[PDB]
């Protein structure tokens, strides 16, 4: 715990973190989308729960 | 009576609280994580990435690389009048 409280001082992008970088940290990045394209819902759940949205509607 | 083995048995503490999970998952992402990131995508020299560099910067919101595709579109059909004029 220590070790990673360490790694999470040391390292960290974040001012410029790319989504090949999280899909490199976890395929699970790339797991959960294609499972959201094969369920054919493009309104992946939560996000609009802790980040914005906008429409005109 | 002798005391009880309880206290020494530990191994569902080990998942007995919830900040287990959240362990497991940033000792692999911090750990994983580089200093700073791979390369953000600004410019790469193929001379249309310079565009990119000049105009569609991450905080390039200035209307100059709208105007200038715009003003392309115009110098395009432009000269097309004098092709069929």
């Amino acid at each position: 715990l220590q070790s990673t409280l360490d790694n999470i001082q040391s390292a960290r992008p974040f001012d410029e973190l790319t989504v090949d970088d999280l899909t490199k940290i976890k395929p699970e990045i790339d797991a959960k989308v294609e499972e959201m394209v094969k369920k054919g819902k493009w309104d992946v759940p939560g996000y609009k729960d802790r980040f914005g949205n906008l429409n005109v509607m | 009576v002798s005391t009880l083995i309880p206290p020494k048995v530990v191994s569902s503490k080990n998942i007995g609280s919830a900040p287990n999970a959240k362990r497991i998952a940033n000792v692999v992402h911090f750990y994983k994580s580089l200093p700073q990131g791979p390369a953000p995508a600004i410019k790469a020299n193929t001379r249309l990435a310079r565009y990119k560099a000049k105009y569609f910067d991450g905080d390039n919101a200035s209307g100059k690389p709208l105007w200038h595709f715009a003003l392309g579109i115009i110098a395009f059909g432009y000269s097309m009048e004098y092709y069929f004029h």
